[PDB]
RNA sequence: UUUUUUUUUUUUUUU
């Protein structure tokens, strides 16, 4: 686990780093947010995505982890790129350079709550 | 690295004055002597005539263009269609040091179809033995060769 | 002249000809080959 | 902790026993014919005890990263862990593998 | 600033619609990527490069004069065609297609003052000032309408459809237009879905391109279907000689023979299908108009060089072929190594002939003189911006995405004669 | 009526192994999935 | 007389197991088009083939009384070509197998 | 197709009856003759051309 | 007379020359020829309406009561004659392949129906108390794996 | 109007609408993700030794782009405007009773 | 007729095609053709009449 | 040994072909956790 | 018997060894010439042998009518390379009717009859040590 | 169809 501080330069390790996704999305969406956690789920196979997501009707986060450089084509696509309204953008945390990584496959955490439970709620 | 014939920089020298500067000189040569050996008419009437100076003309060129094929170093599968050796020398040299992502490494085969060199050779290769030869044999007939180095 | 960007440069007639010969051939083998198509090939009533 | 390397199954003198069947009713296949040429032809009814350790029906399904010659099917030839493993390792995405369907 | 960045995300969205068969803009780019990498890997031990640099040590830049050809640009590494030839020969293949305006609207109907003859574009103002001429608020104003458009209708009509008189029209038409209003009062997905309110439009167009509809309590169930899911396109030029030919009876104005039209009107609508033409169908052309970048006239002048190139150019796409990057004579693999380099693309790249347009009179029709140097003010909605124009602001971002592409900050370091150098820079976190 | 997403229905239910334009998968992966652990092994060992 | 033989048609079909790899195909030949001789290429009629499918069943974890069950499937596609009066042999066969 | 092929009344008779009705298209007036009992193409392709010949020989009687 | 010139001078020639045959303005207002499509389970129809008082044939040349016997099955398949007056009017073709018995009776129904409305756009608001346009899209659920023989067939 | 109907307003106009070439392209064709990398070739940019063969000015350059551009974006909405609104009376007027 | 003593009969030999045989790469590489194989090559189609 | 011009490996007149020293897309992607069987040379241990 | 076979995994113990002996002699033969020319040379050392009893060969074809030609792969063949040594060549009014021989206007005969950028390009090659 | 027929309907297809 060597840190960036053996050799990384401009010549060939540029782009042979990992790091965590800043995202924090807010603001209605249409049904419940179904076709926003598709389209997510769908440009997030092609980049190789690792880390999870989380999608509802107005509440819309999660961790995002891979590599420097195909996460930076995501900041874009979730700013501007966005069929749906968007209100703001917000930012937690980020992180370059790490060795591994944590998850291992991508997934959307859904609410798979029994109806029976939903009307006392 | 002790000796100089495995260090990076030797490797790359012998990876383009032989993969790809000497696939071109095959292909220019292939296409030069298309035109000053020029046939009857049609690749396929040709052979349902078995007439003279075509069998002899046809046999030639195969010669002319075997001897004029450039022995690749890196690749060993020593391809004779010319269109194939331009197309699989580029995938070696991009897979070496071009990309710089996962994604890019799967978008390989997309960027050679988007050349437009490549595609100028794709409607130009040998026919398929199974074309004529079925045809032949349906008239009965013992004294007709597909093989145009057989044939003369 | 008159010819079209994505279309094919042949006749109408012709294909129409040509069209015709596809769809005999297509109901003949289909006719021959349900005929020949029994359970135990080479089996035959009271052949033995 | 390790799941198997699905290329070599491991030993089993039951599964052995039943691919050596295989060979000889294939040089014994010619003779089959022969016994029941010469009773059609006679006239006569018989039976062909030779049949009975050379016969084709001797063999019968087995599977490959197995051993069990229970639960194989002709398509997959395997038992029901074995193509839970090969599905589950990403194998037959190439071959036109989609398990989003039900 | 919430307003500056809602503009520019709205803008890519139009783009997009532009580009059906295209990647997402998250492929395309890594291709280039690889495609500027691939040219220089292959052009590093060229003999052109090599002796280049041997020269400059032995004190002699040039022997006799220049050897390589006066046709060839390379930038970073990729091939680029000149940027002042395109805009020649676009221009002057437009500008041909305006010239039918004397024999349509300067002869038959004149729109007042249509413009000076070609200030700088003439291709969209004629068309918007020609338009401009039918309009309608209040129905109970209709009656007024026909007494200032009937008799300039008169000439180019039908000759049963031209005996009336100007209040004989009026009669129909005000009760036409009561009946639809009433009626729109499965017909709500196509008056408040595509139609894009402003608040501040007094007046709406009518018989268009969806105000005509809905004319009887009842329409037809197969109609939406083919505006909505798909627009049939095989029938554009069935459509197109049936109503061609309302017009021109060939026996008024019009010319007697018209044969060769329908032919030639099929093609352009194929074209436009990769342009994006299905999409405007299903999608009412409003947005285009508004969200869209716009700037100044462009003003340059015409060197020799470049007016020769242009040539080259309205060649090749006559047969549909409409880049040079495909054809050869441009690659710079071939032109470093001393391969077999011709400028032979007008004869074998061009060999299939084009027997609708014309045979080897290009410029006969199209005149490459006109604008051009001639060429060398602000629209009525251009002036209103914040000083920065439109298409400045969506350049801007998309520069600072592409070029901050990762664990970077690649900075300015010059900014005089246009010419300019980046390096790298370490980025810290937040 | 559904016509599209219902393809395919026929020739899943009511059609024979060998009476259909399936073909056989097992065949390909035998020699290839043998052949993978081939190039693991020997690989690094051949280079180093 | 074989001399006086004539490709009349030429019916090419394909057999693709995936979605993407048979889109790859259409671009393919239709950039190979564009680029004869004559003034109009060669433009082939398609014709699609339906998709064929196929799922065994199989019973399941064992030592269970068939509770539940678990499919397996696999789809396929297909689709066909039309050719009349292929005049080029070289330019057509060359062309589909590229 | 039977009808360009010029044959008398009684040898068209003839061409379809050893045949049989099954190889016979009554709509459009075509014959199709199939063979194949060898595995290879070649080999195939070379016996439909002699049984072809063989059939005309004893139809014209 | 003004008005009906700009009317009847457009019907005429230009986009549509096909709506050119009318019976008067009241009584009839119907078009002489008109088709429709209607679709209902595993079916499909095709119905296509011309003038003429003859009978009603549905394929093969046969009559209609003898593809649906039962009384309730023939009254559905002319349920919007009677609403519209069509009674003796014009005639009836049925045209279906697969289904059952009372599945094809269904489809008649939906087809005939886009048939009136395409013949004259004024006869359509009166059709709508018998819900006459409306169709059943959803089929059939699927049978459930495990224990259960049937959809939801229990088992001791 | 005869001879400037039949092969000049059905035809010159596919000319000027073929601009595919320069719309299929990105907006930033010469300017790539890769644009800082070490793309360019050391031995013949860095010493600016050449004149022709590399030209490093793509990053401020943008005012022959802009003008390009700009020139091709107004015709986009003429044809939209007047092509597209054309076949829509077509299609609307064929189905009116 | 005289083209083969042990079979005399008017048509017998065809003519061979040259079509590629053989593996690419397996522990069979130098195989070619078969003894018997080789007989039914130069002919026109097998035959049960030795 | 086939005889389709375009074929990668039908042209190969050696018993011999290139190895890639290095790859970033695995062909055996797991859908998982899960590892690859066979590669794990050195036993495991426990606790104990 | 081969449907049966097709069954259960195949042998392990008969693959290829990676040797380091057979490794350098592969590499060794992979650079050998093509020296075949099956064809070329039964051509060669021909025409000569032709052209030495061109006047014993020229009254060949006198005596023959073109119906008596049923014999093309030996006729037609050696009509045609016999007319490559001597293009002109009247035996008599009789002639082939553009289809067992074509003559042509434009044939080949055995008596036979770079740019400024590739010409600049060699003269600084081998300029530079 | 006033020299016309002489009759029940299925689970892929007229691309």
């Amino acid at each position: 686990t060597a840190p960036r501080v053996v050799r990384d330069r401009d010549e060939t390790n540029f782009h042979e780093m990992l790091g965590k996704f800043r995202f924090d999305l807010q603001g209605s969406f249409k049904e419940n947010g179904d076709m926003l956690r598709d389209s997510l789920l769908q440009v997030g196979r092609d980049l190789f995505l690792v880390g999870w997501v989380k999608c509802r009707s107005r509440f819309a986060t999660g961790h995002i982890q891979g590599d420097v450089h195909a996460l930076s084509y995501m900041r874009r696509y979730l700013e501007k790129h966005v069929d749906e309204s968007v209100s703001s953008v917000r930012f937690y945390e980020e992180n370059f350079g790490m060795p591994l990584l944590e998850y291992e496959r991508l997934s959307a955490v859904n609410d798979f709550r029994a109806p029976g439970k939903k009307q006392q709620h | 690295y002790i000796t100089s014939a495995n260090f990076s920089e030797p490797v790359e020298l012998l990876s383009l004055a032989e993969d790809l500067h000497k696939a071109e000189i095959y292909t220019q040569t292939t296409e030069k002597l298309e035109k000053q050996w020029p046939a009857a008419g049609g690749v396929a009437k040709g052979i349902q005539g078995d007439q003279f100076f075509d069998v002899m003309a046809a046999a030639v060129r195969e010669d002319l263009q075997d001897q004029s094929r450039p022995v690749l170093v890196n690749e060993l599968t020593d391809h004779e269609n010319p269109y194939c050796m331009k197309r699989e020398a580029l995938r070696r040299l991009v897979l070496h040091a071009c990309t710089r992502n996962c994604l890019d490494e799967t978008l390989t085969d997309t960027l050679l179809d988007r050349r437009a060199d490549l595609q100028r050779l794709r409607s130009k290769a040998r026919l398929p033995p199974e074309v004529l030869e079925p045809l032949a044999a349906f008239v009965g007939i013992t004294r007709f060769s597909f093989d145009r180095r057989a044939r003369l | 002249a008159t010819v079209l960007r994505g279309h094919c440069p042949t006749d109408k007639e012709f294909i129409r000809r040509a069209l015709e010969e596809e769809q005999a051939v297509e109901r003949i083998r289909k006719k021959l080959d349900k005929k020949q198509l029994q359970w135990f090939p080479g089996k035959t009533p009271w052949a033995p | 902790l390790n799941p198997p390397p699905i290329a070599f199954p491991s030993f089993n003198r039951r599964c052995q026993k039943d691919w050596l069947a295989r060979r000889a009713f294939a040089e014994n296949e010619v003779n089959g014919r022969i016994y029941k040429n010469v009773y059609q032809n006679l006239g006569f009814k018989g039976p062909i005890p030779i049949l009975n350790k050379v016969g084709q029906y001797r063999i019968r399904m087995r599977c490959i990263s197995g051993g069990y010659s229970r639960g194989i099917f002709r398509f997959t030839r395997m038992a029901r862990m074995g193509m839970l493993q090969l599905a589950r390792e990403g194998w037959l995405k190439k071959y036109g593998y989609r398990p989003g369907l039900f | 600033l919430q307003e500056l960045e809602s503009f520019v995300g709205s803008a890519l969205r139009t783009y997009r619609l532009l580009r059906p068969h295209a990647l997402p803009f998250y492929k395309e780019d890594s291709l280039l990527s690889m495609q500027s990498k691939l040219n220089e890997a292959t052009l590093k031990h060229s003999p052109l490069v090599h002796d280049l640099v041997e020269l400059k040590k032995r004190n002699l830049s040039v022997p006799s004069d220049l050897l390589p050809p006066d046709f060839n640009a390379l930038q970073f590494s990729l091939p680029v065609v000149s940027a002042r030839g395109f805009l020649l020969a676009l221009s002057a293949a437009a500008n041909s297609v305006a010239e039918d305006l004397e024999f349509l609207c300067r002869r038959l109907s004149v729109p007042n003052l249509p413009h000076p003859t070609h200030p700088f574009r003439l291709k969209l103002l004629l068309d918007a000032l020609f338009e401009s001429f039918k309009l309608r608020k209040d129905p109970h104003y209709a009656h007024d309408w026909a007494q200032r458009n009937w008799p300039r209708l008169q000439a180019a009509m039908p000759e049963p459809l031209s005996e009336l008189s100007a209040d004989s029209v009026g009669l129909w038409l005000k009760a036409h237009l009561e009946r639809v209003i009433e009626n729109q009062r499965d017909g709500r997905g196509r008056l408040l879905a595509q139609k894009f309110p402003l608040k501040s439009d007094e007046e709406d167009l009518y018989s268009l391109a969806d105000d005509f509809i809905f004319d009887h309590e009842i329409v037809d169930e197969q109609f939406c279907d083919e505006r909505l899911s798909q627009f049939p396109i095989d029938k554009a030029g069935e459509l197109f000689r049936r109503v061609a030919d309302f017009f021109g009876l060939t026996k008024g104005p019009q010319p007697a023979v018209n044969d060769a039209v329908v032919a030639q009107f099929q093609n352009l609508v194929y074209t436009l299908d990769e342009i994006g033409l299905s999409n405007w169908m299903k999608m009412d052309t409003r947005e285009i108009e508004e969200f869209l970048p716009e700037g100044d006239p462009p003003s340059f002048a015409a060197s020799q060089q470049d007016l020769d190139a242009a040539r080259l150019l309205l060649k090749a796409a006559a047969r549909g072929k409409a880049n040079l990057l495909d054809f050869e004579a441009l690659d710079p693999y071939k032109l470093l190594h001393g391969f077999d380099f011709k400028t032979v693309q007008e004869e074998l790249a061009t060999l299939p002939p084009n027997p609708f347009l014309t045979d080897a009179d290009i410029d006969e029709l199209f005149d490459i003189t006109t604008a051009a140097v001639s060429m060398n003010a602000s629209l009525r909605n251009f002036k209103a911006k914040f000083g920065r124009t439109p298409l400045e602001a969506l350049l801007d971002s998309e520069e600072k995405f592409l070029t901050s592409a990762g664990p970077v900050d690649w900075l300015k370091d010059e900014d005089e004669n246009g010419e300019a150098f980046v390096s790298w820079r370490w980025k810290r976190p937040a | 009526a559904f016509r599209y997403r219902r393809e395919g229905q026929f020739t899943k239910f009511r059609v024979h192994f060998d009476r259909s334009g399936f073909r056989p998968y097992i065949d390909e992966l035998k020699w290839e999935i043998m052949d993978w652990h081939y190039k693991r092994a020997m690989g690094p060992q051949m280079k180093k | 007389a074989l001399s006086a033989y004539s490709l009349r048609s030429l019916i090419v079909t394909y057999n693709s197991r995936n979605r993407s790899s048979m889109n790859a195909t259409i671009e393919n030949l239709k950039n190979a088009l564009r680029w004869t001789s004559p003034s109009e290429s060669s433009s082939p009629s398609s014709a699609p083939s339906s998709a064929p499918s196929s799922a065994p069943s199989s019973s399941w974890s064992p030592f269970k009384y068939k509770y539940a069950l678990r499919h397996y499937v696999f789809e396929d596609h297909r689709y066909a070509f039309a050719f009349y009066d292929v005049n080029s042999v070289q330019e057509v066969v060359s062309a589909a197998l590229g | 197709r039977v009808a360009d092929l010029k044959l008398s009344d009684s040898q068209e008779q003839r061409l379809l009856d050893i045949l049989g009705p099954e190889r016979y298209d009554e709509q459009t007036g075509v014959v199709c003759l199939e063979a194949d009992v060898f595995p290879q193409l070649n080999h195939n392709a070379a016996y439909l051309g002699d049984i072809l010949q063989q059939l005309m020989r004893e139809v014209k009687k | 007379s003004s008005d009906s010139a700009l009317i009847s001078g457009a019907i005429v020639r230009a986009f549509n020359p096909e709506r050119m045959k009318v019976f008067m303005h009241n009584g009839c207002e119907w078009l002489w020829q008109a088709e429709g499509t209607g679709t209902r389970k595993r079916a499909a129809a095709h119905v296509i309406i011309r003038r003429g008082t003859g009978q009603v044939r549905v394929n093969n040349d046969e009559d209609l009561y003898v593809r649906w016997p039962f009384y309730y099955n023939r009254m559905d398949v002319l349920q919007p004659f009677f609403l519209t007056g069509t009674a003796g009017i014009y005639d009836l073709f049925i045209h279906v392949r697969g289904g059952g018995s009372s599945g094809q009776a269904g489809a008649v129904r939906l087809a005939v129906g886009r048939a009136l409305v395409s013949a004259c756009p004024a006869c359509a608001r009166l059709l709508e108390e018998d819900m006459v346009l409306y169709e059943d899209t959803r089929q059939r659920m699927p049978k459930m794996p495990g224990r259960m023989k049937a959809r939801k067939m229990r088992t001791w | 109007p005869a001879e400037r109907l039949h092969s000049l307003f059905a035809r010159a106009d596919v000319l000027a609408h073929l601009l595919h070439s320069r719309l299929a392209l990105p907006l930033l064709y010469p300017l790539n993700s890769g644009g800082a990398l070490t793309n360019p070739l050391n031995s013949a940019a860095s010493p600016d030794s050449p004149a022709a063969l590399n030209s490093i000015a793509t990053s401020r350059w943008k005012r022959e782009e802009v003008m390009s551009a700009l020139a091709t974006v107004t015709p986009l909405v003429l044809a939209a405007t007047s092509v597209s609104r054309f076949l829509k009376t077509a299609h609307a007027l064929s189905y009116f009773a | 007729d005289a083209l083969h003593p042990h079979h005399p009969f008017r048509n017998h030999f065809g003519f061979e095609s040259s079509v590629p045989y053989g593996v690419v790469g397996s522990i069979s590489m130098g195989k070619g053709r078969k003894k018997i194989e080789k007989e039914l090559a130069r002919l026109r189609y097998p035959t049960l009449q030795r | 040994r086939s005889s389709n011009p375009f074929c990668l490996l039908s042209a190969n007149k050696t018993g011999w072909l290139q190895w890639s020293p290095k790859q970033r897309v695995p062909f055996p992607q797991p859908l998982g956790k899960r590892k690859v069987g066979g590669t794990d040379p050195q036993p495991p241990v426990f606790p104990k | 018997g081969r449907q049966m076979m097709k069954w259960y995994w195949p042998s392990k113990y008969m693959l290829q060894d990676v040797q380091m002996a057979q490794y350098f002699q592969m590499q060794a033969m992979r650079f050998a010439p093509r020296p075949a020319h099956v064809s070329l040379t039964t051509l060669s050392a021909t025409m000569e042998q032709c052209w030495k009893k061109r006047d014993a060969v020229r009254a060949f074809f006198q005596s023959i009518d073109e119906k008596v030609l049923r014999e093309n792969p030996t006729l037609q063949d050696l009509y045609g390379l016999y007319r490559t040594l001597c293009p002109d060549d009247p035996l008599r009014t009789p002639v082939d009717p553009a289809l067992w021989r074509d003559p042509g206007f434009t044939w080949q005969h055995t008596a036979d009859q770079l740019s400024a950028l590739a010409e600049t390009g060699l003269g600084q090659s081998a300029s530079e040590l």
